[PDB]
């Protein structure tokens, strides 16, 4: 729990990047605009145990980040007057919870709308070169059309979108976080 | 120290597929379990659960006796299994491969293929072999009774493996059973374990020295013959013949087959029809899944696992193969035959085993032309000409039906008085099967599918005394070989349920 | 006696688990630093130990304690965590060190860069519980476990550090037991009892001969000899220390993970991000203890072995100064910008700063105009269990599992051995090549006998001595190592005025705190070190002081500072236990003098054809190709245009071209295509189709389907052009693509045709539904 808390410190430091991105319009000096955010990690076996190592392991190429963090928790309505509103929506937690819902959802057979076998192939694809990752995403989304909702480029042909010059994806966050949105408040 | 073992038992033999088998893997039902070499195999997890599952039904769910063999992660005294079940590669015999079973649900109102209810399943062919790969660590100087009972059940063919157990598949039988003992408590036995391949036990001694106990079941063996040609359709047209019999690989040969899926579904249809008549209930409005949900049929035949009303059928039907068999290339010669009076006649003469008698060949497999006639002109509506290879003289092995009486008891909560309405329905369905009211396979309104039933052998093991009159061989189609006091007994429980057609299963 | 190996051949699919899944997987296997599956040495010792304990039970006639069980505690060491009450003998260590079992190095070299193949070594196994009543798959008990493919041959380095007085008969007993216990091993890893992990475990050079000798002799064995430590010896004959100092650089490369206990806290050990100098002391004894009295040098202070810190710029990385501060939102050394030296820079207007803490910095000079390069040490958490032997499972999660942080393999560290000219003359007189003897592979730290601790040590050319600038205006101090100081009551202490007093005495000066308010003068943090003393058999006393990175700067109030004395302190260290690398100090370093606020940071092998693992490699290749073919087929078949492009078949509103019975007819023919030699059966069938109009007319409403079918079957290339898979990431065997294409051609054709027909009939039904 010593190590876990040290990571939660670095995650909240990451969550606080909303302070730079989401700001009060025409403020001088620039001031952060009240925006809640979450950063999290699930400490799988080979995932690293310190923040910089965790995130480095999620950068399979220096152009690519397999994370889209932090996740904004403030409602889209309360942010609309902020600078970085469009940023906040790309980083909205609701976007992660939707993708987790799609992963958890079922077809009319009562089988999952995306199988684990295909989810695992997409995990593997994300570590490839972006053209190999996007090629794999094309093949699997032809076969399992629910993956269109996981597209991020808007061209509906990549799990990645360009963000500050890096290709970033929410998909690996959704695969990992799949079982961690339990609630019980329905 | 390690776990203290008194005797290690290496328990080995050959498990043979007595029906086809399907064990599924992650990657509709066309993915069979494959090891890392990509060879088809039985996972030890799937074989263990078959064996553990059987013992659980044997021991009336006495959890303690089960967990003493199979282990328990919860109880502080238990932990790991004392049975090790290894993975076993399946040796599909030469000139054989995985087959694909294609099938369809039949709409109960229209009597036709229900839209959206086609299915495909890949199956390891019958006669395929894999090792019985068991090790038992004994902590006392014997061999457990329930484990001896399990090995007897395996030699009896009583244990089912894989998917589609009620609907054609999963039957296995054990042969060549060997037991090797290693007294790991002692130096001679440890060095024997290291060097000497163990003290042989004659299984025939122990197998004689205790009575085999099955869980309750009723075997039904139906001796039948095609009254009119009986075939399932092969999904592909031939070249000379459009409609061909379905064959399946059976050892190194091919045989004609009626899948137990087909016999199950016709029997389910008759069960459901009898209940809906007694209730005067209409399934015209309901969809296919709704049309199937009916009382007493949901237990004898099962309900789909939809989130749960899902149930496995207490009644299981084997794939029925023809007594005739062919070499695989002999049947390919028929499938490849391009001309009905050309190269088909050699090919059919070879396959039926009458190479020099076209008459005797065609008394077994008869090619038949069918033509639709235009009503206005009286002309053959050409393009509506089609041909069938009718298995008019194919002899068939007896239909094997297995009623899991223990499964019914669990559904009815042990009280065998509830069994009587289900048994009554099953006998009413067998009365219809014996009276030619249940045609089987393709083309039943088109000159095929009626069967004679010569004999129904009812073979109950460990039946309750009130169902003991079921242990009978019947030859009257109307079941008058069953004791009239027993048939009146069943008839009364049946009539009581009819009065309140409630769901027994509470 | 290193050079023994164990070979494990995996005979069924296998699962060394991690105790957890990930995402869609419910169990995932352990992977080594190359992302390949392996058997950890802790797993391998545990399985081999357990089987030698099976043999011992037989030889002890079921007595759980006895002569032959004592032989296991001799060979494998005692298990003191299980013993309770007043056990008087010290716990025996193992005689056997067993490494981790890894795949053959050429096979692992082939996997480099091939992430798709690295995943393809494992596949998903489903598991589901069945409801005992309804006989149905119990949902949310559906489960997917990663298992590694059978055929893996893994090998572990074994070292038997047998007692040097051990009787030749007792040698044969140990060899006999180990051979016997290896032989009896049949399984390892997760789900052993359900057919995972079937294996053969063989020692090199132990055979049934070693088994047979024990069977012949076991009745006349006795108890093994009693364990005793190797004690130190001292002559006292070293010459008195004389300058100059020699600095011998030592490069440490980690070869396994290395656990260097930072803190041991219940069932977890945290690891340092550096190697303390005390771990190299046994190497210093072993390599040089014949050339001088090492113990005497340690006692006199004639020996310093520094901490091994991460190599940066080709030199030892230096612990980040605590006087450096990042801009809290946008700066810090990790962000490469907004780093302020608060010894020199005021805190900016309106910007709050976070102090720097961990990590190491490279070299810096007064006018570098770039931030110093940072170094990071990669650590991973490793998790292990104990199995309670009667239940053969861990006794709970709380007290059954334990974890180690370790520095992972492939990292490089630089230490320095410093010796006075007195000893270097003596050593060189006894051996002129003595620096050649500093090259060694040694196991260091916690759990060093198992999967941990393997390091290569290399010696470099004698380094130049430190040359601090003597400045009479200020003294700057950077703690390169933890500084242990006695208080004036000789307890360990955290009072910086004592360090002020210590320095001004050691340098014969007077020091005063830097008095500015916008600047910080002092940036220390406390450090407590909770080590063991292996020769004591008991814990070391707790050592308190200041952690590396702690910084302070003083005005010199009076007196010149001798650059020669600063150099000597920069060599020998200050305070206590400097011999093992405490007290290492940087004086007047330019990085503590710089203003940095404006600066920024600077910006496979194919397997030989005759290779023994080519059968296993070909197994992974075929799996990777098969999955690629099947997935790409199912993508293609999902689209009406591609189905028509490949086979000509098409859907016209509501009826298929041709009818499904023609597709079933062809599909029942193509299943006979086992090889390219059978292809005349398929083209034969097509001839008889197009031979007659009644058949020909059914396909004639297709997009040329009968030619397209004939092309797909007659042309060996065409299937691969339609699939259009790049198989270069999926092959590692020399000439693998050509062999796999010829081998998988018939399967790939069959796969694609079946997928297309399935996709066609799925859409056909969807048009009719």
């Amino acid at each position: 729990f010593s190590v876990a808390y040290t990571l939660a410190e670095r995650l909240i430091k990451s969550a606080k990047e909303v302070k730079q991105k989401v700001t009060v319009t025409n403020s001088s000096p620039i001031t952060p605009f009240p925006c809640s955010a979450i950063d999290f990690h699930i400490l799988y076996d080979s995932s690293g145990i310190d923040f910089d190592r965790i995130r480095e392991k999620l950068r399979p190429e220096d152009n690519t980040e397999l994370y889209n963090r932090p996740y904004v928790v403030t409602a889209a309505e309360n942010l609309s007057q902020a600078q970085g509103y469009e940023w906040s929506q790309a980083h909205s937690l609701q976007t992660l919870a939707d993708r987790v819902s799609y992963l958890r959802s079922e077809d009319g057979e009562g089988k999952s709308a995306l199988p684990s076998s295909q989810s695992h192939a997409l995990r593997t694809a994300l570590y490839l070169e972006k053209n190999e990752a996007d090629a794999q995403y094309s093949l699997i989304s032809q076969r399992y059309k629910i993956l269109k909702n996981f597209a991020e480029d808007g061209e509906n042909k990549s799990l990645f979108h360009l963000e500050n010059g890096k290709y970033v994806t929410r998909f690996l966050d959704a695969l990992d976080a799949k079982d961690f949105f339990a609630n019980a408040n329905h | 120290m390690a776990r203290k073992v008194t005797t290690r038992w290496k328990i080995t033999g050959t498990l043979i597929a007595e029906t086809p088998l399907h064990i599924g893997g992650v990657g509709t039902d066309l993915a069979l379990a494959v090891n890392g070499a990509g060879e088809y195999y039985v996972p030890g997890t799937s074989l263990a659960g078959a064996l553990r599952g059987w013992m659980t039904q044997l021991l009336n769910n006495d959890e303690s006796q089960i967990k003493d063999l199979w282990g328990d992660h919860l109880d502080a005294k238990r932990g790991a299994s004392f049975v090790i079940v290894d993975d076993a590669v399946i040796h599909i015999p030469n000139n054989a491969d995985v087959e694909i079973r294609e099938g369809v649900g039949i709409d109960r109102h229209f009597g036709t293929a229900a839209n959206g209810f086609k299915y495909s399943r890949a199956v390891i062919p019958k006669g395929s072999k894999f090792k019985l790969p068991l090790t038992f660590d004994s902590q006392d100087d014997g061999l457990p009774n329930a484990l001896i009972q399990l090995l007897c059940a395996l030699e009896a063919g009583d244990i089912r493996l894989g998917a589609a157990k009620t609907r054609g598949l999963g039957r296995i039988k054990l042969d060549d059973l060997k037991l090797k003992s290693f007294a790991l408590d002692k130096p001679e036995g440890i060095f024997s374990a290291l060097l000497d391949q163990g003290k042989k036990l004659d299984w025939n001694q122990l197998k004689a020295n205790v009575t085999y106990q099955s869980p309750p079941y009723l075997g039904i063996s139906i001796t039948w013959n095609p009254k009119d040609p009986v075939m399932v359709k092969a999904e592909g047209d031939g070249l000379a013949i459009d409609i061909l019999p379905l064959v399946s690989q059976v050892g190194s040969d091919v045989r004609f087959v009626i899948p137990g899926s087909s016999i199950k579904g016709i029997l389910r249809t008759q069960a459901e029809r009898i209940i809906r008549t007694i209730c005067q209930s209409n399934g015209s409005e309901k969809n296919f899944l709704e049309q199937l949900r009916i009382n007493l049929v949901n237990e004898l035949f099962g309900s789909a696992s939809l989130s749960d009303l899902g149930k496995i059928g207490a009644l299981a039907v084997n794939d029925c193969f023809s007594s005739l068999s062919m070499t695989p290339d002999q049947w390919k010669a028929v499938e490849n035959a391009t001309e009905m009076t050309g190269n088909l006649q050699p090919a059919l003469k070879q396959a039926t085993g009458y190479p020099n008698n076209i008459s005797q060949a065609y008394k077994v497999l008869q090619p038949a032309m069918h033509v639709a006639v235009d009503r206005w002109t009286g002309g053959a509506a050409e393009g509506m000409l089609y041909s069938v290879l009718e298995p008019i003289g194919v002899t068939w092995e007896p239909i094997q039906v297995h009623l899991d009486i223990a499964r019914l008891k669990n559904y009815y909560h042990g009280k065998e008085e509830k069994l009587k309405p289900a048994i009554a329905l099953l006998l009413l369905v067998l009365r219809d099967l014996a009276n030619k009211k249940i045609p089987v396979g393709y083309g039943t309104n088109r000159g095929m599918g009626t069967i004679t039933v010569s004999q129904i052998t009812l073979n109950g093991k460990a039946l309750p005394t009130e169902l003991e009159p079921l242990n009978k061989t019947m030859t009257c189609p109307n079941l008058t070989d069953l004791d009239e006091a027993f048939r009146q007994d069943l008839s009364t429980a049946w009539k009581e349920w009819i009065a309140d057609p409630i769901d027994l299963c509470q | 006696m290193r050079g023994i190996e164990i070979t494990i051949t995996m005979q069924s699919d296998w699962h060394v688990g991690t105790g957890m899944g990930r995402g869609e997987l419910d169990s995932v296997v352990q992977r080594d630093g190359d992302n390949l599956p392996y058997i950890p040495g802790k797993t391998l010792t545990g399985i081999l130990r357990d089987s030698c304990e099976q043999v011992a039970l037989g030889l002890d006639n079921g007595q759980t304690r006895g002569l032959w069980h004592g032989w296991i505690n001799f060979i494998f060491g005692d298990q003191p965590a299980l013993a309770q009450g007043a056990i008087e003998p010290e716990p025996r260590p193992a005689l056997i060190a067993i490494g981790s079992a890894h795949l053959d190095p050429k096979l692992k070299a082939a996997f480099q860069g091939k992430k798709q193949l690295q995943e393809a070594i494992a596949f998903m196994k489903p598991g589901v519980a069945i409801d005992a009543i309804t006989g149905t798959a119990k949902k949310d008990f559906l489960r997917f476990e990663e298992v590694v493919r059978l055929g893996a041959k893994l090998t572990a380095e074994v070292e038997l550090n047998l007692p040097d007085n051990l009787s030749e008969t007792n040698k044969k007993v140990i060899a006999g037991i180990l051979a016997s216990g290896a032989k009896l091993t049949e399984r390892l890893g997760g789900k052993r009892r359900r057919g995972n992990g079937r294996c053969e475990l063989k020692f090199s050079g132990y055979s049934d001969q070693q088994i047979q000798w024990l069977k012949d002799n076991y009745q006349s064995v006795d108890q093994p000899p009693k364990y005793q430590q190797n004690k130190l010896q001292s002559a006292g004959d070293n010459p008195e220390q004389q300058p100059p100092w020699h600095i011998i650089p030592l490069t440490i490369k980690t070869l396994s993970p290395v656990v260097l206990p930072a803190r041991t806290v219940g069932n977890v050990v945290e690891c340092l991000d550096y190697i303390p100098g005390r771990y190299l002391l046994g190497y210093i004894h072993k390599t040089l203890g014949e050339y001088f009295d090492v113990s005497q040098a340690i006692a006199a202070g004639d020996l310093i072995i520094t901490n091994a810190t991460i190599k940066i710029d080709g030199k030892a990385g230096r612990a980040t100064p605590f006087c450096l501060f990042g801009e809290k939102l946008d700066g810090g050394l990790g962000k490469g910008k907004g780093v302020y030296n608060r010894f020199q820079e005021s805190e900016p207007d309106g910007i709050q700063l976070k102090g720097e803490r961990g990590g190491y910095v490279g070299q810096f000079e007064q006018e570098q105009r770039n931030l110093p390069n940072t170094g990071k040490i990669n650590s991973e958490l490793f998790t292990h269990n104990t199995i309670q032997d009667d239940v053969q499972r861990p006794t709970s999660d709380v007290g059954g599992v334990y974890s180690y942080e370790a520095i992972i393999a492939g990292q490089t560290f630089v230490a320095e051995l410093r010796l006075p000219d007195s000893l270097v003359k003596q050593i060189t007189s006894k051996n002129k090549n003595w620096q050649a003897q500093l090259k060694a592979t040694i196991r260091i730290g916690q759990s060093k006998k198992d999967q941990y601790g393997k390091i290569e040590v290399t010696s470099g050319n004698s380094a130049d001595l430190p040359k601090p600038t003597g400045n009479n205006k200020t003294l700057s101090i950077w703690f390169l190592s933890d500084i242990l100081l006695r208080g004036d009551r000789l307890n360990f202490n955290a009072t910086p005025d004592d360090l002020k007093k210590y320095l001004e005495n050691a340098l014969d000066i007077k020091l005063k705190e830097r008095s500015d308010n916008d600047l910080i003068c002092i940036a220390l943090r406390s450090q407590r070190t909770e080590s063991w003393q292996v020769r004591w058999g008991l814990p070391r006393p707790s050592l308190v002081g200041w952690q590396a990175g702690s910084c302070l700067i003083y005005d010199i109030e009076s007196g010149t500072v001798n650059a020669e004395k600063l150099q000597e302190l920069m060599i020998t260290g200050i305070g206590d236990r400097c011999t093992e690398g405490y007290g290492q100090i940087g004086f007047n370093d330019p990085l503590l003098s710089a203003s940095l606020g404006k600066l920024t940071a600077k910006p496979s092998n194919p397997l030989p054809t005759n290779h023994p693992t080519q059968d296993y490699a070909r197994l992974i290749e075929k799996a990777a190709w098969r999955e690629a073919i099947q997935n790409k087929a199912l993508a293609l078949a999902s689209s009406r245009a591609k189905r028509e492009e490949i086979l000509g078949i098409k859907i016209m509103g509501k009826d298929s071209q041709p009818t499904m019975t023609q597709l079933g007819g062809f599909r029942s023919v193509l299943k006979r295509l086992h090889s390219r030699n059978n292809r005349d059966i398929v083209t034969g069938y097509l001839t008889a189709l197009e031979q007659v109009s009644n058949r020909k007319e059914k396909w004639s409403n297709t997009s040329q389907g009968l030619t397209k079918i004939r092309n797909l079957v007659t042309q060996e290339n065409l299937i691969w052009n339609h699939l259009d898979i790049d198989f270069s990431p999926l092959t590692i065997t020399q000439n693998g693509v050509n062999q796999l294409k010829s081998e998988l051609w018939a399967e790939a054709v069959r796969t694609l045709v079946d997928a297309i027909i399935r996709g066609h009939k799925r859409d056909l039904e969807k048009a009719q539904e």
